[PDB]
């Protein structure tokens, strides 16, 4: 949207500077499309708080009615609205129509183009990848966002009724759908792949008509990045790397804001190049740079039928996934992937609990109700924690267990305790073998100092990604893709600084 | 019932438990909002501040148990509260309301507080054991027979003290019992709901015993006087509450 | 209305001054709207009770007979008794109404007669008619209107239970309660003669029709909603909840402790969830799902969602604002389904708060495991505190009293029983909140933080200090304690010296 414009402009010095009366202190200032928008966190000594400031190309209010009457016409043109048409061609219309200052020009190009290929007033929301959370609550209230490092802030766009009630139907109608007063909610999807609720009218929000959006810009925190927050050792990171690869299947778990899908979503860059995988959340938060993968999720059943994880991994486990990955089990589905699980499906997924004498109350008990025998099949249990002392913010895995199995006249959950985390030190102590190890060895047919070898070299590896400073998920996942494709190559060419 | 203490009357069939409970309810504060359950009419009272709901069968319309009507009618204000005789469901709700602090009577069909809890806590009643700590007394009425002596009486006033952590459960102090022999009602107990008084009230327990002798003064004196009526009675009560100072001089000057 | 009313007026002094034989005498009179309405206890000493008298303009034999003349005319007309229309240009479609009618028919009234007129044509087509004064007069917080030809009777914020002089008969009671019915969007009649709903201002409703299955006649009974919300500070005040429970539930909330407040209907239970839900940090983004729109915040970022009964109901709303990533859901009560709902929010780190109808704990949680909310006995850990509100009556005084507070540790591995802790329980004798132990919700904060559960223990008097400073100086009102409140978030210190300071 701003390659095809920003080159039809002729100005590039657009858009002023910000002036903040005292008591407004500018926290930070970047850009978010440049030289277009630019976004300034200012703050405000009296209330300790910070604020977003969105900053457009400022107009003169003669440009004003000017800008909008190109716009009252060149909008009677049904070849522009139409998304059929490709971005790169529909633009030039609007160009060529409106030949029918060389500094204003660009100023109002951008409008032009964000009122008929961007989002209007929050486009400046959209576009900046910071903001991952966009709350309109109502007529003349100001939109409040979630800001990737500020929070919760509050904002310069506010809309009033009509300005409001235009702009839910133009999101409704970008994510399909057509909101009313006979139909005044709605929850669907955006183009851009996001999150949005709505509310038309005030039948449902005295508050006025309202909008909530919550982005799936999240950069999803690597292996290589747990390293760096401490969070897991390389070499545990290795072993698991070689579970995920063998389809040991795992559950994360851990009480709240401990880390529980960040983790497996890090863990989960370790699946094969290949292999098939699936997915069942109930929201999307996984972010995955595999190809060969079917991403699924749940539906409300708002206004039409509801369809749960339940059915979802139930019909998905029947076509072929190597690896399947349901984002937390809350209920019932729970019995299917552990079905899964029985029959050799790599399966993952996430549990709230904090211990696993806990998870296996919540597994065993309704809702989930999955039978005790069934609990063998699961492999691997890691504890996420949460630590803190002064601003000491730690994500900790607190343990890595592995399970044995069951016990026939027993206590039944046969445990095998491999890394365990000391707090006093912030260590990773080994507190028994890795007998995940074995049953590797079992499988690939070779022995024990074998795969214990390649660990340490999986290790090596990631140690390696981490000198080298390659965090990122999209890097990280190729130069791990690459690894399986041939550690030889792969080994080299990372020590060759390539 | 002035200070709201629940009640059941409990009793084998013809022994007096709908007469006795509608006498007793004559006892009610004058300006104290009322409403009643019953599956049929039966309970009359002078009582104006009162609602009186009436079960509906759906012979050819919408049927309205108790179960429905007491669920609501305990959602309006009542301070009392007045439920025919429990037979089913809707039992729940009235000791829910007693735990609640809305002053609940009703009557049930048994012969001694066991049986009353039998019934109470099986299906269809379905009380749950734990409820019953609410109820506060249990009146036991019987019929007796010998010639053509016909006698309707009061066999005992069973005070429910409360519920016991590992128990037995049900806490029962016996305040008065009926001899049969000697047609006499003997104490065999303190009425401790009187000390339960002394707490809400916040005066001492002689005090509260005081007036319970000038409240029973009141009434032999109105029997004496032969004014036996319900309305006129309850006119009579309704003046004690009142002032029972002035009350009491009228009935000792008969006016 | 009557601020309208009162502009068209035309006149006052519309009021002449009752005649109350002896027997009776004035105990206190006061405007409920001057100048057209009075309330004027009456004590009937003989009786030894005070009696409600709704004074309203009088008019005579005659003159009401005029009245009702043109309450036919004007009745024609759709528009002044539509209620999607602004009262404010119906209110005038009357007038400029009145004004035909009267020219036309070639007549001109006193300039008090119409100031007498007008203010009963605006009652009975848009006050509330015959109780309309009842319904106005802020003492009044419960109608009750047992039968025909029984006399209405109110509880009054100080006199309590009390006769009312207003009293309707069989054709004017029925058509009261349809009226009533019917201003609720439900409907009553013989074939359905029961009716639960809540009146457009949030009064709820309760109405029974004809005698089928109520003799005495037809009946209603309203529990006025108050427009201002209680505050923590009114809660201190009042007696209700101690200032320490208080401030240990600011704590509470700020740490995203998700509650339940329990008790019987009419316990006071919204009044408290809203007072508390005054603690919400001021940027958190806040949802709330309400059947009748209820809760009053001073708090910018929040959505305000309602059920619409035809369809859309809490349920949907609740897993609809679930798949965004809200700070604080309020449910305001879970009445089915939607419970499990609420507690899988709950499990998913969603600052959760909702009201309950039931008595005891036990109760709570009995009613919570059966259907129609079904909510499984393994998700109730998830749960962090339980308060029980009660309505204390003791003579003509009530009482709504925080009767007592519960914390829900966990869930026993033997029997999975509710692992519960009673910290505060209130005692109706000396009405006095005892602590029978100390809050063990305070070392879940103090890890959450970093800090020493003596640390936090401090934070808590602090508030607590500042709370009963706040009271100390006369500050009661939602928006500006909200305000005071919102400050000691952005800055504790600063926010203190500012409260002992003056400021």
């Amino acid at each position: 949207h701003y390659d095809i414009l920003r080159r039809h402009i002729r100005s590039e010095d657009l858009l002023e500077t910000p002036e903040f009366g005292s008591g407004s202190r500018i926290v930070e200032e970047y850009w978010i499309q440049e030289p277009f928008t630019k976004a300034i966190i200012v703050e405000n000594e009296d209330e300790f708080r910070n604020v977003y400031y969105a900053l457009e190309p400022t107009v003169s209010s003669e440009e004003a009615e000017v800008i909008s009457a190109l716009y009252d016409d060149l909008k009677k043109i049904l070849v522009l609205q139409d998304v059929s048409v490709d971005l790169e061609e529909r633009a030039e219309v609007l160009v060529r129509a409106i030949e029918k200052t060389d500094n204003f020009y660009s100023r109002m190009l951008y409008y032009l183009f964000r009122d008929f290929f961007g989002y209007g007033l929050i486009d400046p929301l959209m576009e900046d990848t910071n903001v991952e959370d966009i709350s309109c609550d109502g007529y003349n209230i100001p939109i409040f966002i979630y800001h990737q490092k500020y929070g919760n802030v509050e904002t310069n766009i506010v809309l009033d009724q009509e300005k409001l009630d235009r702009m839910v139907l133009r999101l409704t109608q970008r994510s399909g759908k057509h909101i009313s007063i006979a139909n005044p909610i709605v929850d669907a999807t955006l183009p851009d792949g996001s999150r949005l609720q709505a509310t038309f009218g005030t039948e449902v929000t005295p508050r006025g008509s309202s909008f909530t959006i919550r982005k799936f810009t999240i950069e999803p925190l690597t292996p290589i990045d747990l390293i760096e927050k401490g969070t897991v050792p390389s070499g545990v990171l290795a072993y698991l790397w070689l579970a995920i690869e063998h389809k040991f299947s795992a559950i994360v778990v851990g009480e709240t804001a401990s880390g529980k899908t960040t983790t497996l979503n890090a863990i989960m860059m370790f699946i094969p190049p290949d292999a098939k995988v699936v997915s069942i959340e109930d929201t999307r938060e996984i972010k995955l740079y595999h190809e060969n993968w079917i991403a699924e999720v749940t539906r409300t059943g708002m206004g039409e039928g509801e369809i749960d994880m339940y059915d979802l991994l139930r019909a998905a486990l029947r076509q072929r996934p190597d690896y399947i990955i349901v984002g937390e089990v809350r209920g019932r589905e729970a019995q299917t992937l552990f079905q899964a699980m029985s029959t050799g499906h790599a399966s993952y997924s996430t549990l709230h609990a904090g211990d696993i004498n806990q998870m296996v109350y919540r597994l065993e008990s309704e809702p989930l109700k999955v039978p005790r025998s069934m609990l063998q099949f699961l492999d691997i249990a890691l504890v996420q924690t949460m630590w803190v002392r002064g601003n000491t913010r730690l994500r900790r895995t607190k343990e890595v267990n592995e399970i044995l199995g069951i016990d026939p006249v027993d206590k039944n959950l046969l445990v095998n305790q491999f890394v365990k985390w000391d707090p006093k030190e912030d260590k990773h102590i080994e507190v028994s073998m890795p007998k995940k190890l074995e049953k590797m060895a079992d499988f690939l047919g070779v022995s024990v100092q074998e795969v214990y070898d390649e660990m340490l070299s999986r290790k090596r590896y990631l140690e390696l990604m981490l000198k080298r400073g390659i965090r990122n998920y999209k890097e990280v996942t190729r130069y791990i893709h690459a690894y399986y494709r041939n550690p030889e190559l792969a080994m080299t060419k990372m020590e060759e600084g390539l | 019932i002035e200070h709201k203490f629940s009640a059941i009357v409990v009793g084998e069939t013809a022994s007096g438990k709908t007469t006795t409970l509608n006498a007793i309810m004559m006892f009610i504060p004058p300006d104290a909002k009322v409403v009643s359950i019953e599956d049929t009419r039966e309970i009359k009272l002078y009582h104006e501040n009162w609602i009186a709901e009436v079960t509906r069968t759906g012979m050819g319309e919408g049927e309205i148990d108790m179960y429905d009507l007491l669920r609501a009618a305990l959602r309006q204000r009542p301070d009392y509260i007045i439920v025919g005789e429990v037979r089913g469901r809707e039992a729940q709700t009235l000791f829910q309301a007693m735990s609640t602090g809305h002053a609940s009577y009703s009557t049930l069909h048994a012969g001694d507080i066991n049986q009353m809890v039998y019934r109470l806590e099986s299906e269809p009643l379905k009380v749950p054991r734990s409820m019953l700590q609410f109820l506060d007394i249990a009146l036991v009425q019987t019929m007796w027979v010998r010639g053509n002596t016909r006698l309707r009486r009061t066999k005992e006033v069973n005070e429910i003290l409360g519920i016991d952590p590992v128990d037995k459960n049900l806490l029962v102090n016996q305040f008065v019992k009926w001899d049969p022999k000697e047609d006499k009602h003997i104490e065999v107990s303190m009425p401790k709901k009187l000390e339960k008084m002394a707490d809400f009230l916040g005066v001492s327990v002689q005090e509260v015993y005081d007036e319970m002798l000038s409240r029973k003064r009141y009434l032999e004196l109105m029997l004496k006087r032969g004014i036996r009526n319900y309305k006129e009675v309850t006119r009579y009560i309704h003046a004690y509450y009142r002032n029972p100072e002035l009350a009491m001089t009228k009935m000792e000057e008969g006016l």
